[PDB]
């Protein structure tokens, strides 16, 4: 999806392995903010949010709690206090094309900032003097949604980049997405210290 | 809401949309000069329509914010650069002749034939055929000829075109609220706004005049110890006591005094620094040498080159069924995509350029952060005289020995310093005066201290009195002399030249203080000193976000362009001049005693 109109799957009722991500090549970009990556494997969580979008290679770093920017400010918000992994990586190959890949949109004004978690996909003309835009694209007022530009020649920080946010929250309901617990070989006959299901 | 965010807003949704169509333009321009063919040069010259057409539109826009109501520096510099009208303000029969013209001056030059009469069958063009016999002859009627010829011919055809020119640059120049075109060229130095950093268009001549008189001692011995070999290689031609002949100087115009190299060798005898045979030996190939340049830049501190800089680039010659321009050229392309175009051949001149190119690369890869109408030079002499200093270090013999190039046991005596530095001196001491007379006499023309009528006999007393160059024969007002030379008769700034050569030596100065080096100037190398990358980088960081007396400051701390560093540069010599001058008469006369 585009940033602007970036996706959300909601995963629950499962078991997530999260070391198959953890120790993967392919990816540039594993910031964990809040938790660390070894006792993901281990922790449960009531469900898990992934958000995903495609940015700039230039923009990677506003996807934090606390940073400024286009993409943090009208595009994806994130909250302070925010306990989950960002995970980026090159998408150079896919998402650029010889002629120019415009499918991907941004939101470049907004009157306000965007609260943390919040997706706006309106497509009203931003007003940025006291005249009344009245629905034409003309002088001090803009469209806010602008295609982006991405070609397989650009530079390190002008490549796509797709993202794909982890959200991770503990509710008052059963916690169902937890991570495997794993397995030893039973040994019979012997004083062991057996841990079954708990 | 207020004027200030409305013009951010725009400058925002400027730098947006104009950051993928300057991407287009000069993808389309980069595969036209790597792939000469019609349908690259019909989507060059669309892409370039829709450009214009663009700027032109972002413009018109522009210019309904009022610059006073906005304080922010950055933003007033950027609506500043896109407010200027250019040619449009002048008429549309105004601005078509003046394309006519400048397009027929294109064509004029780069397709101009000359040859001798009753032998008409075939013609040798300027590029290389010219060229090459004003570099290499030894006779003198053939280069008074050639000179000549190509000046009739160029001169009676451009001179109804240059006093239309004249004029119509001054018209649109007075509708720009300018003086003349001369005030538009010196108004890119122009710093206004800036407490105490503030540079005026009139300070601009003052201080080329200032510099100048500290240049024409350097010069007058110069001219006077070539003016000495050239009367030992012409016998009587040459008179002790006058100007040299205008013929003789190595090139077409008297640009460059470096193909004077050969006949005025101090000491012929010793070796050169040549290292040609050393890289033909041990295989170097052009990625070898754009890689000890990317070591070059790492051991100063700066970063390396990108991923897409080693896959997009073409260092090689293509082939004869592919046509390439074969000039070294650095490509900014936007979107962070750089790229060199450079024909490169295993020779020290192509090292030098391959060092000259990156530095460009480097300074163009600094000022990434910047906005989109911010990044270029503060001036146009930085963006050269970045690339200037390395060429200059690369060339060092401490260097080379360094990369291995050089023998570690090459003695360096001080004969070999003295012939090195007196090829330096032809090559950028001897185009400071004819640099500076040719703008000054613009300048002139444009603000009308000249009338038409006495175009070329003020300009010759001018070439007299400051280049100490005489006329071989007298010349009325229908040759058109001056716009025989490329820059001036396709629509370029010349004051570049004099402002790179200052700033050259100023930085050098200013790196091999931050380097800590201890001896001469023109022994100094600036490898392996992170400080000197780091003060160097404070100003490439910039741009052209803040003033250039600012980012003066920065390097050598001077508010100003001063000429001490290149005095500095060139004092060994100065004195082996001075020592070998004794006999002979320092200076000239501007009368027509050698030959009129
Ligand atoms: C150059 O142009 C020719 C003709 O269009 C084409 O066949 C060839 O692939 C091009 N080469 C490159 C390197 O672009
Ligand atoms: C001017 O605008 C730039 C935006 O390009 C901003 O970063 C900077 O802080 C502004 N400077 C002042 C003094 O407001
Ligand atoms: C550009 O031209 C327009 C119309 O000719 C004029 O209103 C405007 O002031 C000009 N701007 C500059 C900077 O010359
Ligand atoms: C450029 O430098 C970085 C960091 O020093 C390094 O990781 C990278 O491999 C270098 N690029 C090349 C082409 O060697
Ligand atoms: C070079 O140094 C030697 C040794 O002092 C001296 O005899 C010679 O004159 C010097 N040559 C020049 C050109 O300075
Ligand atoms: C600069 O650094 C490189 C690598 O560290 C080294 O090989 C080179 O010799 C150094 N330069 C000098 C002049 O010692």
């Amino acid at each position: 999806a585009s940033v602007y109109a970036w996706n959300r799957k909601r995963i629950s009722n499962c078991v997530a392995d999260y070391s198959v991500l953890y120790n993967s090549a392919s990816f540039s970009t594993f910031k964990c903010y809040g938790v660390s990556p070894t006792k993901l494997n281990d922790l449960c969580f009531t469900n898990v949010y992934a958000d995903s979008f495609v940015i700039r290679g230039d923009e990677v770093r506003q996807i934090a709690p606390g940073q400024t920017g286009k993409i943090a400010d009208y595009n994806y918000k994130l909250p302070d206090d925010f306990t989950g992994c960002v995970i980026a990586w090159n998408s150079n190959n896919l998402d650029s094309k010889v002629g120019g890949n415009y499918n991907y949109r941004y939101r470049l004004f907004r009157k306000s900032n965007l609260k943390p978690f919040e997706r706006d996909i309106s497509t009203e003309i931003y007003q940025a003097g006291s005249t009344p835009c009245n629905g034409v694209q003309g002088f001090n007022c803009y469209f806010p949604l602008q295609s982006y530009g991405f070609q397989p020649t650009n530079g390190v920080g002008y490549q796509p980049y797709r993202v794909v946010v982890l959200s991770f929250e503990l509710l008052h309901a059963p916690a169902t997405v937890c991570g495997p617990k794993k397995s030893t070989n039973l040994v019979k006959n012997k004083c062991v210290n057996f841990n079954f299901n708990g | 809401s207020t004027i200030e965010e409305q013009a951010k807003t725009f400058l925002d949704k400027f730098n947006h949309e104009a950051e993928d169509l300057f991407y287009q333009s000069s993808l389309a321009s980069w595969n036209y000069n790597t792939n000469i063919t019609e349908e690259n040069v019909q989507n060059m010259n669309n892409a370039g329509d829709k450009w214009s057409a663009f700027l032109k539109e972002q413009s018109t826009l522009a210019q309904m914010y009022p610059l006073q109501e906005i304080q922010n520096l950055t933003v007033k510099l950027q609506l500043q650069a896109l407010q200027q009208n250019g040619s449009s303000v002048l008429s549309e029969d105004k601005s078509k002749r003046l394309n006519t013209i400048l397009n027929t001056m294109s064509t004029i030059y780069s397709t101009g034939k000359v040859c001798n009469p009753d032998n008409p069958q075939e013609c040798l063009l300027l590029e290389p055929g010219l060229n090459e016999i004003m570099a290499n002859s030894l006779d003198y009627n053939e280069r008074l000829w050639a000179w000549e010829s190509w000046r009739s011919e160029v001169g009676k055809q451009l001179r109804p075109l240059y006093e239309e020119y004249v004029v119509l640059k001054n018209e649109m120049a007075r509708a720009n609220h300018y003086e003349d075109y001369g005030d538009y060229w010196r108004g890119d130095y122009e710093v206004n706004g800036v407490d105490g950093y503030d540079y005026s268009r009139g300070q601009l001549i003052e201080d080329v005049e200032h510099t100048f008189e500290e240049i024409k001692p350097l010069y007058e011995h110069l001219h006077a110890y070539v003016r000495a070999k050239l009367m030992n290689a012409y016998p009587s031609y040459i008179s002790p006591i006058g100007c040299l002949p205008a013929h003789l100087l190595g090139d077409m115009w008297g640009r460059f005094w470096t193909n004077l190299y050969s006949l005025t060798v101090p000491f012929g005898q010793k070796p050169n620094i040549d290292v040609t045979d050393a890289m033909v030996d041990q295989a170097w190939d052009a990625q070898r040498i754009f890689k000890e340049a990317e070591k070059f830049f790492v051991s100063v501190g700066l970063p390396n080159m990108t991923q897409g800089f080693w896959e997009n680039s073409m260092l090689t010659d293509p082939g004869n069924v592919q046509k390439a321009v074969c000039h070294p050229t650095a490509w900014d392309l936007g979107k962070g995509d750089f790229r060199i175009l450079m024909c490169t051949k295993v020779t020290m001149d192509d090292f030098l350029t391959a060092h000259h190119e990156m530095g460009h690369i480097q300074y163009d890869m600094a000022y990434a952060a910047q906005p989109f109408l911010l990044r270029n030079g503060a001036n146009e002499g930085f963006h050269e005289a970045v690339g200037e200093i390395m060429s200059l270090s690369a060339a060092t013999p401490k260097h080379l020995k360094s990369i291995g190039l050089l023998s570690p046991d090459f003695q360096e005596d001080n004969e070999t310093e003295i012939n090195f530095l007196l090829k330096q001196a032809l090559t950028i001491v001897g185009t400071l005066p004819f640099t500076y007379m040719l703008e000054k006499w613009r300048w002139m023309v444009f603000k009308g201290e000249i009338p038409k009528d006495q175009w070329m006999k003020k300009w010759w007393e001018m070439k007299r009195e400051i280049v100490g160059v005489v006329e071989p024969v007298p010349h009325d007002e229908t040759y058109c002399d001056p716009a025989s030379l490329f820059h001036v008769s396709n629509d370029y700034s010349f004051i570049r030249y004099y402002t790179r050569t200052l700033y050259q030596f100023q930085f050098q100065e200013a790196l091999c203080q931050a380097a800590k080096h201890e001896g001469p100037l023109h022994k100094c190398d600036i490898s392996n000193s992170t400080e000197a990358g780091q003060k160097l980088f404070n100003m490439l960081r910039l741009g052209k976000s803040e003033p250039w007396t600012l980012a003066l400051e920065n390097v050598v701390g001077a508010k100003n362009m001063n000429v001490r560093p290149l005095l500095n540069y060139f004092e060994p010599l100065f004195t082996w001049l001075k020592d070998q001058n004794k006999n002979s008469f320092v200076g000239w006369s501007t009368d027509w005693s050698p030959y009129a």
